[PDB]
RNA sequence: UAUGUGAUGGAACCUCUCCGGAUAAUUCUAUCUCUUCUG
């Protein structure tokens, strides 16, 4: 199909769709199986059981309307949140506002750290960008949530992958489409400081317990965070408060009192979020991807993203399974 | 009217690709291509995505009647225009088009400018005839003086030039040189002498009869020269001013000017000539020179923000009397018809009696520096988002710095934050900031110099994204750039500077700018740019505690909030998938009213406080943070993010996953959201009717809205071979 | 009230918020974009789109309102006010209606040559020139109360005061109106000046 | 392109007021593609 250069021409041959309606043509196709696209936007496709997730600064054109108030020249009035700002935007800024928090550089206490593999760099494989028409199947679908990664040790795999002999059927092929990066051992050190200023106590000691997790959890950085690389975890050493005085019993209040007005009482969603941090050191977890079309005989896994469409996920349920934290979908062969 | 109609097809483009928010940044960058010169010209390209393919400019390359490269249309209009019009050159194409476009701006894009400029002016022109007779003198001249010099510019300057019908340039002559005008030399010379004859004259205009007085009666017997620039004819550079909001802490709706600004070391030649009735000069003469040659003076416009200093050197006199030396003196007549021979010099040894006070400054920055500079990012070949300020030296490059302009607004924002004045009205105040920097209705009484960065700095590439919280990754193809003067706590940026103050200045207001230099050196306000990422950040040494052993304060949610936490145990015979997707919450807390910016500490309806936190990071698995260069050119090598060497962690990503990590748990919003986008899926081939498709085509050359329907059949041209029934026969029998 | 109740007073040009609580969108932007927005914090808020009846495609009828307001609000309670007050509020007038006229005008100077392929059509063109001719009068007014308060620096009449009349004389003569040329006449006497020749008698004013 | 017993216009600083600022982790897994001929 030879696609056209743009619009539509006095003579061009497509399909059309007509219904009863007002008596309209509602899309155009250009053969007799093609995209059927969407009608609707992305913007209003959160669930309706849920608070306004859009952003507190907003764009109008989610109609073509956008134009009868940009000739009208208001367009600094039908922006922002009737509400206002959300806490997120509040504390760290928006485009008309400003942060009220600054993160400077983490540096090491000598020049050069050690760096793992030995110094050697590490040929890292294919990374694709995610589609997001997986979790949303129908044209009746809703968004699931926020993406979190989980962790693991499958960095060792990756890391004995490389390294090795090209005669291997094994080894990582040196293509246009990797890439090769170095790495730095595990339990190095940087130490970094954050400047702060204009901040109520909740704000602070929400902020303090975001910085410094329980021991359980730990944080994620940096490139390849599906191969499990980047588990860091960040202690804070001391809080200065200047000239006026401050106790962290009356932080900690503050933020109990802060969390119990907003969640009310709501659990799930943070049981959820918490699983999701645990920090998993086993070597014995494997954690992959269905790797779509399983070939060959034999049992080869029940793997494949279309195999596993079919049987045990299914288009309706596939909102399930996928917001419920720590879940496989099938058994070691 | 070619240029006006050049200017209205060029804005309908803009406004077609919904681009309206250039329309001023390209009406300085067409100056600055005047500027840049045309024969060594190669406008940048784009961020080149993929792998090795180059991407669209965002402006360069713009669809214009049907000519699609901007790059090239501008050189084919620039051509005929040359071939249209005799003496016609680039700098005047460049000046027409740009006025042009501000012309457009201003009429089809509102609200991009601020206006209540026409005050305190009206025109006045008096004259009157005397009523009485003047009478007789008997004193008359005796002696002629002639005074060489040259006057350097140690300080850009700027000379302003204004019709009655590019708002303000620097004024210059036909042919392009800078011109110093003899009005400017005859008010500085005047200012000058009235303030070492403390005098309050003020000429009155047309009186009825003269005003005599010293001031009026010594002016009246000097003869300036008009000087032109001796080494300089080219066009000079643009600068660019904001005002920003205490309370928001951003630009206002219209704060954006524009100015011209000349060089430094453009040379003036100085000519003096005095005839009176006198032996040796006057003592005020004098005391003006010996304050002119320390350059201790202002002589341009903007004196404000430190411009138009200016130095005098090469002094030399010679005294003629014209009793007795008739015929030496009508040989040369005057020295204006021919050179004079021999020269005699003057000392003019030292005057410590001006009243500006210099204090330097030294200010030592321990993080990368950036500054935008966005009408000069469209011209550099390199193709960055964003460039650092550079100014020209006459004498040595481009030389980095921190515009002076910068400097006095963070003075007058910190004495304003400290003293809680950054809010009150300004019109009869009188106050300290009333005080220091002035009002409309007054002057100022501090001159803040630029500062120049002191050694070799060298610049870096960096890289930024928007991570989409959907789904993770790159919400567009849209990187940035940057390109930051690299700056660590053992390898430090060293800014120097001047400030001059006034002698007249109160104790109260010295303390007070005492006070908000100190906060300055102690690192409350960062210099440049992007200073919540960690960029230019004074007193930065993180290395000066031991580390962090274990925790304080250490305290844990859920157990207070009882939460189950689904301990769990895992299980060894199961894939799990590597991610999973977090449901959103029910309730959403906003607000109205953020804490402000102009105070300090306002506590109307809670406490605040301010402050700094020490942190440490370790790596429990192993951590990739690639850089910005690689070496190869298919399999392309990366090493470690570093600052010349020095390995380190930008800002950037804490922040991003603090961030990402508050949302989780707060329940806000989604920051980064790309809720401008539409899912398309596919249709199954069957599935209660599976297919229900008509089928039309478009009809003639009517109205679009109509179209024919029509019925399907079967068509020819797609096939294998055409042969014989035998070869169809022979077809089959390969096995099976 | 009867009016738009958004001001706080007219002799401090602050609003109290509480502006989005209308319905129309141009008055709400013409409330904010040239007033001061008082309070201590920053205020973001919106209102909610999807909104019928378009949004007029213009300001010109709401800064009219504006500065007859204003000028109303001058003449009824401005001796109370201070002189800060005064000049303030009547720079603010005098800015709006030199808007206005400014953009009528444009409008005018565009429709003449549209105009002229119509063969003469007397059309709502008479009342955009009814307007232009109106807000003539009104700056004619403000300049003329403005130049009534001038503070005489010096010996002599201050020239500010000299040009304010001559342009208020100017407006007012454009704007065919003869009780503010009367007006204007009367106090160009008393400030002695003659710069008026004989076809500007004053006289016949 | 002046009109003559009388020209301090070298007799006047386009001056004054305004942080090119704000927001963003150089990151990453599900298909793609429509005409098949009674089977
Ligand atoms: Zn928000
Ligand atoms: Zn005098
Ligand atoms: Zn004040």
């Amino acid at each position: 199909i030879l696609p056209k250069d743009g619009e539509l021409r006095p003579g061009d041959l497509v399909y059309f769709r007509e219904d009863k309606k007002t008596n309209t043509v509602t899309d155009i196709i250009p053969v007799r199986i093609s995209r059927t696209v969407d009608d609707e936007v992305l913007a209003r496709k959160i669930p309706d059981d849920v608070g306004d997730v859009r952003p507190c600064v907003r764009e109008i054109l989610d109609k073509e309307k956008q134009k009868e108030i940009a000739d009208a020249g208001v367009k600094e009035v039908f922006q922002h949140h009737p509400d206002g700002l959300c806490p997120a935007c509040s504390l760290f800024g928006t485009t008309f506002y400003k942060g009220r928090i600054a993160f400077g550089f983490a540096f090491h206490k000598d020049k050069d750290p050690e760096l793992a593999n030995n110094g050697k760099h590490i040929t890292l494989p294919l990374l694709e960008r995610p589609r997001p028409t997986w979790s949303m199947p129908k044209k009746e679908s809703r968004v699931p949530g926020r993406k979190f990664y989980v962790h693991h040790q499958g960095w060792e795999r990756v890391i004995k992958h490389s390294n090795l002999d090209e005669s291997d059927p094994n080894a990582t092929k040196q293509t246009v489409n990797n890439r090769s990066v170095q790495a730095i051992k595990e339990e190095q050190k940087f130490q970094f400081e954050v400047r702060f200023e204009n901040l109520r106590e909740w704000e602070l000691g929400l902020l303090v317990y975001v910085l410094q997790l329980e021991p359980q959890f730990a944080h994620k950085l940096g490139m390849g965070k599906a191969l499990g690389f980047g588990s860091v975890r960040i202690r804070v050493g001391e809080i200065h408060s200047g000239p006026k005085e401050l106790d962290e019993s009356r932080l900690v209040s503050s933020a109990m009192k802060k969390m119990e007005e907003i969640w009310d009482r709501d659990k799930n969603v943070l049981e959820k979020l918490f699983r999701l941090l645990y920090f998993n050191e086993s070597k014995d977890i494997k954690v992959r991807y269905p790797k779509l079309q399983k070939e060959k005989e034999e049992e080869e896994e029940e793997s494949g993203y279309m195999e596993l469409a079919k049987e045990e996920y299914q288009p309706e349920q596939r909102r399930n399974k996928l917001t419920n934290p720590w879940e496989g979908w099938g058994n070691i062969l | 009217n070619n240029m006006l109609n050049l200017a209205g097809t060029i804005s309908e483009a803009f406004e077609r690709e919904d681009k309206l928010v250039h329309l001023r940044l390209f009406a300085d960058t067409v100056r600055e291509l005047r500027r840049s010169d045309i024969e060594t010209l190669d406008l940048p390209k784009g961020h080149a995505d993929r792998l090795g393919k180059p991407s669209d400019h965002f402006i360069w390359d713009i669809e214009i009647n049907k000519k699609v490269k901007l790059r090239n249309w501008l050189f084919w209009i620039f051509n005929e225009f040359r071939d249209t019009y005799a003496y016609f050159d680039w700098r005047t194409f460049c000046e027409a088009l740009g006025q042009a476009l501000y012309l457009e701006a201003k009429k089809q894009v509102p609200n991009q400018f601020s206006s209540e400029r026409p005050v305190g002016a009206t025109p006045a022109m008096e004259v009157k005839t005397p009523e009485h007779d003047p009478g007789r003198a008997a004193q008359g001249p005796r002696y002629e003086w002639l005074i060489k010099g040259e006057l350097v510019s140690q300080t850009p300057f700027f000379f302003g030039w204004s019709t009655e019908a590019t708002n303000l340039k620097l004024l210059a002559a036909r042919d392009g040189r800078l011109r110093l005008p003899l009005s400017v030399l005859r008010g500085i010379l005047r200012r000058d002498i009235k303030v070492v004859l403390d005098n309050k004259c003020r000429a009155e205009l047309a009186m009825k009869q003269p005003c005599s007085c010293p001031v009026c009666n010594l002016m009246k017997k000097i003869t300036i020269r008009d000087s032109f620039s001796s080494n300089y004819a080219e066009p000079p550079k643009i600068r660019h001013k904001i005002r920003l909001d205490p309370k928001s802490g951003t630009v206002a709706k219209g704060a954006l000017f524009d100015s011209e600004v000349g060089p430094r070391g453009v040379v003036f030649p100085f000519e003096l000539r005095l005839r009176s009735a006198d032996d040796t000069l006057p003592q005020a003469l004098k005391t003006v020179f010996s304050w002119w040659q320390q350059g201790t003076v202002s002589f341009s416009g903007d004196a404000g923000t430190g411009k138009g200093i200016f130095c005098l050197r090469n002094l030399k006199s010679i005294r003629w009397d014209l009793k007795t030396e008739m015929d030496k003196y009508a040989a040369t007549l005057g020295g204006r018809k021919t050179p004079v021979g021999k020269w005699d010099k003057c000392h003019i040894p030292d005057d410590k009696t001006y009243p500006w006070v210099k204090e330097t400054v030294e200010i030592s920055v321990c993080s990368p520096f950036i500054t935008k500079d966005p009408v000069n990012s469209l011209i550099d070949s390199a193709g960055y988002d964003a460039i650092c300020y550079t100014t020209v030296d006459l004498e040595k490059k481009d030389i980095y710095l921190l515009k002076g302009e910068s400097f006095r607004g963070m003075l007058r924002t910190a004495v304003g934050r400290g003293e809680n004045l950054l809010l009150r009205e300004h019109e009869d105040c009188s106050c300290t900031l009333c005080r220091i920097f002035g009002n409309e209705h007054n002057a100022g009484k501090i001159r803040v110099e630029d500062f120049i960065i002191q050694g070799e700095p060298r610049t870096k590439l960096v890289d930024r994204v928007a991570i989409d919280r959907f789904t993770a990754g790159a919400k567009d193809k849209f990187k940035f750039d940057a390109a930051p003067i690299v700056g660590t706590p053992t390898n430090k940026l060293k800014f120097r500077g001047n400030i001059w103050i006034h002698r007249d200045l109160d104790g109260l207001a010295c303390e007070s700018l005492k006070l908000a230099l100190e906060d300055i050196e102690n690192g409350l306000y960062p210099f440049g740019g992007l200073g919540n990422a960690g960029f230019g950040w004074v007193n930065y040494n993180p290395l000066s505690h031991p580390a962090q052993e274990e925790n304080k304060a250490d305290f844990s949610l859920t157990k207070k909030m009882e939460l189950n936490w689904s301990m769990k145990e895992l299980s060894t015979d199961k894939i799990y998938w590597p991610h999973y997707f977090l449901p959103f919450g029910k309730k959403v807390l906003r607000e109205k009213t953020p804490p402000s910016h102009a105070c300090i500490d306002e506590n109307e309806d809670s406490e605040l406080y301010s402050g700094k936190i020490v942190c440490t990071l370790e790596t429990r698995t192993p951590l990739i943070i690639p850089d910005s260069e690689f070496q190869g050119e298919e399999h392309k090598s990366y090493d470690f993010f570093n600052l010349n060497g020095e390995l380190c962690i930008p800002g950037s990503e804490i922040r991003g996953m603090i961030s990402s990590v508050f949302e989780a748990l707060t329940n806000s919003c989604m920051r980064i959201f790309d809720e401008k986008k539409r899912l398309s899926w596919r249709m199954n081939p069957n599935k209660n009717r599976r297919e229900l498709d008509d089928f039309i085509p478009g009809r003639v050359t009517n109205d679009r809205k109509m179209e024919e329907m029509k019925e399907y059949r079967y068509p020819f041209y797609d096939q294998a071979i055409t042969a014989n029934d035998k070869q169809n026969k022979y077809f089959d029998q390969w096995e099976a | 009230s009867s009016a738009f109740s958004g001001l706080k007073i007219p002799e401090l040009s602050v609003d109290p918020a509480e502006v989005f609580k209308s319905d129309n969108p141009q008055l709400v932007s013409v409330l904010l974009d040239e007033f001061e927005l008082q309070e201590q914090r920053p205020f973001f808020s919106g209102l909610i789109p999807e909104k019928q009846i378009n949004i007029a495609l213009k300001k010109s009828p709401q800064l009219k309102k504006l500065a007859c307001h204003l000028l109303e609000a001058y003449e009824i309670n401005g001796r109370r006010w201070k002189h800060a007050d005064r000049r303030r509020v009547l720079e603010k007038a005098i800015r709006l209606l030199e808007k206005v006229s400014n953009e009528l005008k444009g409008d005018i100077q565009k429709l003449e040559n549209n105009v002229k392929e119509s063969g003469k059509d007397s059309e709502e063109l008479n009342k955009t020139r009814e307007k232009h001719g109106e807000i003539l009068a009104d700056m004619g007014r403000a300049y003329l109360h403005r130049a009534k308060i001038i503070r005489p620096k010096g010996f002599t009449i201050p020239a500010k005061k000299k040009e304010s009349l001559r342009k208020a004389l100017d407006f007012c003569k454009e704007a065919k109106a003869r009780h503010l040329a009367g007006l204007v006449g009367l106090e160009m006497d008393r400030c002695d000046m003659s710069d008026f020749d004989s076809e500007n008698s004053l006289e016949k004013l």
